């Protein structure tokens, strides 16, 4: 759902970061924490960047006056399995007889 | 003969060079270990 006056920040926004260089990609149901640097070829720095170092962590830049393009989108994803457990709304169905 | 020449041009009137019907490597400009600085944006030094 699009948020208007949840994320949408007149001072930007700098608290949410997508990874765009880096090379280690995230395969699914993983999980990685890590703020490093992209490395291109020579000079690895992860850390202390400078010569031939990205930011790979871009901002997105949320602010109430940009278009329906660049405001903020909350996104909730729901993965699940089956055939081990029900749920509430399933059906209210006890011990028949 | 555009990177070692005799001498270079103006910043009010510099060259202008076009690279068509040819094929070069960016794998040897990258390791010369002779740049000072090199920025290089809108895509990966080590992936264009």
């Amino acid at each position: 759902w699009n948020s208007n006056n949840l994320d949408s920040k007149v001072g930007g926004n700098y608290n949410y970061l997508y990874r765009l260089f880096r090379k280690s990609n995230l395969k699914p149901f993983e999980r990685d924490i890590s703020t490093e640097i992209y490395q291109a070829g020579s000079t690895p720095c992860n850390g202390v960047e400078g010569f031939n170092c990205y930011f790979p962590l871009q901002s997105y830049g949320f602010q109430p006056t940009n278009g329906v393009g660049y405001q903020p989108y909350r996104v909730v994803v729901l993965s699940f399995e089956l055939l081990h457990a029900p749920a509430t709304v399933c059906g209210p169905k006890k011990s028949t007889n | 003969e555009v990177f070692n020449a005799t001498r270079f041009a103006s910043v009010y009137a510099w060259n202008r060079k076009r690279i068509s019907n040819c094929v070069a490597d960016y794998s040897v400009l990258y390791n010369s270990a002779s740049f000072s600085t090199f920025k290089c944006y809108g895509v990966s030094p080590t992936k264009l």
